[PDB]
């Protein structure tokens, strides 16, 4: 019951999806072969006549590689072969490849698996999809795939985890183009999409965790954590709280409007000795500093349409309140006059789990807010400049044209981006 | 003969309460059993409970939830053993606090199933008065099922009369902005289908428990509290053998003069904390004017910004009939002015020898007062807040909804202050 | 002054000031039935109007989940009827584009054999 | 010469569980129907082939409650399953739910208890029936009612007993709409009606019985004095007021002026030290003073047009008009010019019975007085103002249009009550 | 996923053979085809250039083809020779005689068929072919003419798939062979329009690197071709050696070319030893990133300086610092920011191979995309134009039946190229 399935698309995609997986069972006591000795979890687990509990998810490739490494991997038991979809030839960092040319190939038969999954359902909430804006699996075949779920589940909820692309980690002199095609076509078909900046998990890892090179595994750990506390919600049910749906509510005002900004807290080093531990008020503060954003943005500047926060370990309301009252004084905080000014809470018991041999360390409470600020439309901005300099002259377009493309969907993907920004500028007034 | 329906998180919490509240003032042990002291306790027993011979007492109740959740919490609840299995009417897609989910959607589902419960439960009347709501009006469930309900009820019974028990949400109390707009559907239904409704506003109940009662972070249970002791007093009359001797419509007839104008002003004199900690007795007029006073109402609106247009007074315990009386009739001669006067003697007391349990003196109040305008447009505002920008308005077009019933929702009940202010303004 | 005498009572009449003037002034079952009847029809009509409210209230329910209904039955077939075209346009597009590429190539394999052509010429 | 005593709604069963409580203890029957070795007293009982004495008396009420309290009470017995006509609700205080509703639902059953009550009789005199003002189901079914007994028991009496509102005595908001629909209904088919004002019973419990705030019980225990204080001369062999057409001559003259005022002496307590039992004049000049009256009106004020003494038991002729002398005396007290100033005066020698261990002591002498005067009036207006605050901004009309009746029967009723209020005015000159 | 690799002509053989030679021995590869590494690493990705044939033995997928039979039987003779297989050596008698018209129309076409026989063969032995990659000169008869011949009737058959080039400019520095500028106008013609990305090996730049900097006096073909190996272990190094990416030909295209006709790269390379010769000590960081940039180490006789960067590629080897790598990297696009275009964002990418290459404690390659390249073809039009305006040695080419046309067409189409490096050069991003 309660039911839902994730989908793991390209490169970050299933990255990102093994150290979410990871921790998941380290949460709910889960073996790496399935076996474990609150109910709740099942929304994300199935279980056998065997007792094995297997996760409610699908990995999708364009080519082996990436899946090959789960395939002999410490979990390789932990998942069905038939629910880790491969191809043999990667969109190689192009949307027309992975939503034409080569994606078009797997669809069917990905679908297919996606309904096997979803005959297992006694009443589903509907899908959780991790990709990358930048690669050309991430971008096409997500767009293609989101796409197909509206027609096959159609108005059935559809949930993003996207990577925003960043210089620092990695990236590809075309994924700007990759970033905006995709936004364009998947914006009808998504309910509401948490945005990641890479650059921001780089700043955080490099800052609390010190991380001079951080690698894809200590960013995508990262990640996990941030994840796992939007998901706590649905995997967990206590009394305290822990109830999403219920804040994307609060979060999205109008449909174009579903992108929530994740401010997470604490991030702490293995290895900062004395700490242990901080209050209430220190991580629901730690949320408002620009310098613990998931994506990178100034909502010291913009407007807010709501703001939700999600507690986590030993969180009582008494100092939850306190720390609410003492933050509602100061006026950096302006929300419109449409919407009220409160912020919605949410509280959970199973503290942070922190993975065996990590980075981070093991902490008495954690703190992720969600908010509706006019602040990520900077997000938007930013990428559609990049989009723009190259365009102006037509950089790498031929690579999409070739595979079947019109110069016309990039200013179609465009305007839709350039309304967007217009929609948030809109929403901010008074 | 009275029959129970209770929907939603807030709905079942609220009528849960009533239901453990009253059990204990009847002797029905969380087994349905009597092992009450005197045969008084049984004398009006049938008007909420059935036997199951048994003895066994089984409360006239239907439990409705469109997700299980809180159903289970009442199951594992302390008087929980108490309701008929066969009464737990429950869905699985929880409504989300959605009044088009409750209301259209979802709730339609489970409608039908529900009434055939409620059709069962009232052949067992040898003659029924009407029906009981306890429910909220800012969620899914009791905010839009509650009131398809009492529509589909009123179709099935109409000779029968509709009491309500509507908690009015407040921004104070629960941050889900939809609120004010589950909340003004809800209103707009109540004042077309029921006939009494007890109008319970959070935001009363909230600073009662906060600055009355010293409550630093007031819970759920607290709030609730507040609203069983209120819920039991209302009903004194109804479950206790006094000179009154009355029911459901003959409180209607006297009580709503106009028939839109039919939503009450609860209130309860002494506001007493959970567990802690009686002692001292109450003098009479000290229990009067407490009673008369706004820090005792649990709806959000100043009595001295209306006029009464009725007034109903239960006292419980021992005391002497007179001071009462002399308190009552000192008080309408003090504030004249917040009364109507082309109503005559619409001040009336009522009186019960058994005191509730702890405190050994009470008094519930019940007034239909013009100053309940102040709650219709404190939610209007909120409303409208939201509406002029189209906010949070998909939610609900994508339930099957059109624009056009919110227009009519804050139409209908802008109209309705716009009739409270007329009689407001009106003399003799 | 009396009146009468009784067994277990008695009775007399007393006058104190005569009177000053000598003088003294200056139903169908079918009709309370016809009254009766008529009250209850008037009752039975607003009953019969309050009726058709909650009928017509009926209506508009079996209308909006109605409407709930087409709304997906629509967004369903625009997403599929969308996907159609870009997927044929895309099919069409890139084939024709492999298809000039490869007349460019026959295209100059044309010129190869006129070459070879224009040698046996010389010679 | 036989009577039927009808019981309509909560009030007016309770008073008449009261009055036939008095006539078992006056006639010696015991609750069961039996008695022990004037005989008169039949006028009120019929006899069964078992030698039982069941109460010529009808008792209706739209629910169970009130009329199953008598069919569990001791004087279960008395009165057969049919005399006891019970609904399964209410007229829930209004008049045209007990009129139009649930009135003729249960009006031909109700008539056909009466039939067969009536098939037993060598004459009937007529109806007394008892009622409310305020209650729904002893206004609303009771003028129906009385409309029919009209029609199906054409030209035979009529001898009202209703009970006038009053706040100190649990009333209702919506009791004088009820009282004047009632009033205006039951006009045209009363012969002879006496009004009680709960007030004033009220008041006479606590002065004169030391009871500060009094039960429904001791109110009428001193109502049902007065009640079989009038049917005296009918259930004994008496000669002033012997038939129930006595009344209609000896008090109403004008027949919508048929409401004669009551007074009553002496108001007597157990709870207190004995003393020398009140002579004639004692008792006499008592049935003057307004604190004694059975309505809360000024007679001081207002021209009479009838007057009757009825006595109870240890009296003698001489020792009355010694105390009729003694009071032209000293006050002189107006009367209508068309109308002979003086009283009717009449003594029945059976003694005034009270029940044992309540709240009225034992008394060797007793006197009931009955008296129309224009007075009566200043108890109309009184609610007429009432009705005129509220319909003025139609206030409770709603419930009363929702039950089938018009708005226009609301102006009809009131109309016809300021018709009235000038006939006091035409009279009362 | 496999690389199908055709050698042409003189050079094509000799640039090829010694390519297979310095890769079998990167890759634990001894002449008999065996092999004998020490670490599985050479293994991981072999499947791209090797077919793993019968008795545990490797072999590479490699066509060797030529009009004449000298280079082929010096090959066959050669250190490794034995090690193709022999069936993969077409070879004819009739010599292409310096000559493209021989190669691309006569001699040529009647070899091409039975080449494509063998190419075809080679093809079906892959997983998944990623595409081709062709060694030749472009002013010889078998490399520049029957080379681009191959590359059109491959082309034709493998549209879908890469088709990569090592295509070495001719130099008077060099070759007294007159007629070498026209050979290598009509190739860059073919060029242009039938390969994906080509890497511009300048015979130029080779002859002045062993000369001005390696002081070799006479400096023989032994002594260019140890360039031409050095960087082909260099460019190819994330095609066979696993790192981080993923990895293809493709992806490589995609981001390094931005406009069709423009995909001829600028090599360079860092340290320049002498064939043969030990290693004194190891290149500092910035010794590696200073002389990668620099004109003085650049595979192609242009100046970087003269032009804009549109895209650049830089690939480090060796077990270095890669925070010296990346602090170094940004110095040098921050200084020499204005020889970069603003209007590709991000358009310089670096990889890092632990795996230093034979003799090398640390190297460096680099790929870039320079308007610069246009004073390459400038230099041939040059040459060519002074000769075609003679009419010079034309009968050796219309005595295969050619076109004077054929000339004129081939002259412009060189002069657009150059007309096409100069809008993008000038163009700003405003
Ligand atoms: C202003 C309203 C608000 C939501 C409220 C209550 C709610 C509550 O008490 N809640 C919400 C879950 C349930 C309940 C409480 O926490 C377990 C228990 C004691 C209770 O009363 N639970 C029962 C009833 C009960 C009675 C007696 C004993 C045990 C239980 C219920 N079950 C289900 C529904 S109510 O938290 C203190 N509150 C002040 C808050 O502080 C909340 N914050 C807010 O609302 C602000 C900051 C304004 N946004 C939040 C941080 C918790
Ligand atoms: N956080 C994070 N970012 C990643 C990861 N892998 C790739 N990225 C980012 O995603 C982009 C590259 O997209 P990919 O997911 O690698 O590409 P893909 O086409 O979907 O997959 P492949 O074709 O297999 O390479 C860049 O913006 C990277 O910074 C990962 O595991 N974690
Ligand atoms: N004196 C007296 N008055 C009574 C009694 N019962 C009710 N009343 C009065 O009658 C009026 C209300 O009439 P009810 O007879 O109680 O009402 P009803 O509609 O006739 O009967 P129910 O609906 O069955 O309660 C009020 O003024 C009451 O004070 C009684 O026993 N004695
Ligand atoms: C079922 O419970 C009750 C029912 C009623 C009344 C009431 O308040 C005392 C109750 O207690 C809650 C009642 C109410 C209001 C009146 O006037 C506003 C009135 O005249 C009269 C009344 C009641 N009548 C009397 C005389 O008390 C009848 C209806
Ligand atoms: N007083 C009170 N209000 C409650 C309680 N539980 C929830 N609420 C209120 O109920 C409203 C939302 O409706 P809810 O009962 O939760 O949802 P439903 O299941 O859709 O009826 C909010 O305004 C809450 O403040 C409770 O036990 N007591
Ligand atoms: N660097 C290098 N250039 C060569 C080699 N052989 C020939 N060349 C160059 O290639 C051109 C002649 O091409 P060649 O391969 O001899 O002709 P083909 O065999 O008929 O294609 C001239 O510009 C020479 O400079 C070689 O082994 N290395
Ligand atoms: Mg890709
Ligand atoms: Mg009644």
């Amino acid at each position: 019951m309660r039911e839902c399935i994730s989908i793991h698309v390209g490169q970050a995609g299933v990255q990102i999806g093994n150290a979410c997986w990871e921790l998941y069972c380290l949460e709910h006591g889960i073996q790496p072969d399935g076996q474990m000795p609150d109910d709740s979890f099942n929304t994300f687990f199935s279980e056998t006549g065997a007792g094995k509990h297997v996760p409610r998810a699908v990995f999708v490739d364009l080519e082996p590689t990436v899946i090959d490494e789960v395939r002999t991997g410490t979990y390789r038991q932990l998942f069905h072969p038939e629910q880790l979809i491969t191809g043999k030839e990667d969109a190689a960092n192009n949307y027309a490849r992975g939503h034409y040319t080569i994606g078009k190939e797997i669809i069917d038969l990905v679908l297919d698996r996606i309904r096997k999954l979803a005959d297992q359902c006694t009443g589903l909430q509907g899908f959780l999809v991790f990709h990358s804006f930048g690669g050309g699996t991430g971008s096409g075949f997500t767009s293609l795939l989101m796409e197909r779920l509206s027609v096959d589940y159609g108005k059935k909820s559809k949930l993003e985890f996207s990577i925003y692309p960043a210089p620092q980690v990695s990236t590809a002199v075309v994924e700007p183009y990759n970033s905006i095609l995709t936004t364009h076509t998947t914006l009808e078909h998504s309910d509401c999409a948490f945005m990641v900046d890479n650059e921001a998990i780089y700043d955080i890892c490099r800052r609390n965790l010190d991380i001079e090179r951080p690698t894809y595994t200590n960013l995508n750990r990262l990640i996990g954590q941030i994840v796992s506390s939007i998901t706590a919600s649905l995997r967990f049910d206590g009394a305290l709280n822990v109830d999403l749906t219920e804040f994307q509510t609060n979060l999205v005002p109008y449909p174009r409007i579903h992108f929530p900004l994740a401010t997470y807290a604490p991030v702490i080093s293995a290895e900062k000795a004395y700490h242990e531990q901080l209050s209430v008020a220190e991580i629901t503060n730690a949320c408002f500093e620009p310098a613990n954003q998931m994506v990178k943005c100034d909502p010291r500047h913009g407007k807010y349409m709501a703001c939700c926060l999600l507690y986590r370990g030993d969180v009582v309301p008494k100092d939850v309140n306190a720390a609410i009252a003492t933050i509602k004084t100061k006026r950096t905080i302006q929300f419109v006059d449409w919407c009220p000014t409160g912020f919605k809470v949410g509280i959970n018991y199973q503290p942070p789990t922190v993975v065996p041999g990590g980075d981070l360390a093991k902490v008495q409470r954690a703190v992720c807010m969600l908010s509706n600020t006019t602040a990520i439309a900077e997000a938007w901005a930013r990428l559609d400049h990049k989009f723009d300099l190259m365009y102006a002259k037509r950089a790498f377009v031929h690579w999409y044209v070739g595979e079947g493309m019109e110069e016309g969907e990039f200013s179609e993907a465009r305007e839709d981006m350039a309304a967007l920004e217009k929609d948030y500028e809109e929403v901010g007034v008074d | 003969e009275i029959v129970h329906i209770q929907a939603g998180q807030c709905g079942n919490q609220i009528g849960a309460k009533f239901w453990e509240v009253i059990s204990d003032e009847h002797g029905i042990d969380p087994t349905g059993s009597y092992h009450g002291d005197s045969d008084l306790q049984l004398e009006r027993i049938n008007v909420y409970y059935n036997e199951a011979t048994g003895n066994k007492y089984v409360p006239r109740a239907i439990l409705v939830d469109l997700e299980p959740g809180t159903m289970d919490s009442v199951r594992s609840g302390p008087f929980g053993q108490i309701f008929r299995p066969d009464n737990f009417v429950f869905g699985q897609s929880g409504a989300g606090n959605n009044w088009a989910k409750g209301h259209y959607t979802e709730g339609a589902e489970l409608v039908d199933s529900v009434l055939d419960v409620v059709r069962k439960e009232s052949e067992s009347c040898d003659c029924l008065q009407g029906f009981q709501l306890t429910h909220s009006l800012g969620g899914g469930t009791g905010s839009g099922m509650g009131t398809l309900l009492i529509s589909k009820i009123r179709e099935e019974y109409p000779d029968r009369i509709m009491n309500t028990f509507s908690v009015m949400p407040s921004p104070k109390v629960s941050d889900t902005v939809v609120e004010p707009y589950n909340a003004t559907l809800s209103v707009h239904q109540l004042v077309e289908n029921t006939d009494e409704t007890y109008s319970i506003d959070n935001e009363a109940l909230y600073d009662i428990c906060f600055r009355t009662l010293k409550l630093t972070t007031p819970t759920y249970g607290d709030l609730n509290h507040l609203v069983s002791a209120t819920m039991s007093g209302v009903t004194t009359c109804l479950r206790f053998p006094g000179q009154l001797n009355a029911d459901l419509r003959k409180l209607a007839v006297n009580m709503v003069p106009f028939p839109r104008l039919h939503f009450f002003m609860p209130g309860f004199a002494p506001l007493t904390s959970r567990g802690s900690q009686q002692y001292r007795a109450l003098t009479v007029p000290e229990l009067t004017q407490q009673m008369f006073d706004s820090k005792n109402m649990m709806a959000a609106c100043d009595p001295r910004h209306g006029r009464y247009l009725t007034v109903a007074a239960v006292f419980r315990g021992r005391m002497s009939m007179k001071e009462v009386d002399e308190q009552m009739l000192n008080v309408q001669n003090k504030n004249s002015s917040y009364f109507v006067e082309w109503i005559p003697n619409n001040v009336k007391t009522a009186v019960c020898d058994i005191p509730p349990r702890g405190l050994k003196m009470s008094a519930t109040f019940i007034g239909n007062s013009t100053a309940i305008q102040e709650l219709f447009k404190r939610i209007s505002e909120q409303f409208t807040a939201m509406f002029r920008r189209k906010a949070f308005l998909h939610w609900y077009t994508g339930e099957g909804m059109d624009e056009m019933e919110f227009t009519e929702a804050e139409s209908n009940m802008n109209d309705l202050v716009s009739e409270y202010q007329q009689y407001q303004d009106a003399t003799a | 002054i009396e009146l009468n005498k009784a067994t277990s009572g008695q009775s007399w009449e007393v006058i104190l000031k005569p009177p000053s003037f000598d003088g003294v002034p200056e139903p169908s079952l079918e009709e309370i039935q016809k009254k009766l009847e008529a009250a209850e029809e008037r009752r039975k009509y607003q009953e019969a109007e309050l009726l058709k409210h909650l009928a017509e209230k009926r209506e508009h329910e079996r209308e909006v989940i109605q409407k709930a209904i087409e709304e997906n039955n629509n967004f369903i077939k625009m997403a599929k009827e969308k996907l159609a075209q870009k997927m044929e346009s895309n099919k069409e597009n890139r084939e024709a584009h492999l298809a000039a590429m490869l007349e460019r190539l026959q295209e100059k394999d044309k010129h190869a054999e006129e070459v070879r052509k224009n040698k046996e010429l010389k010679e």
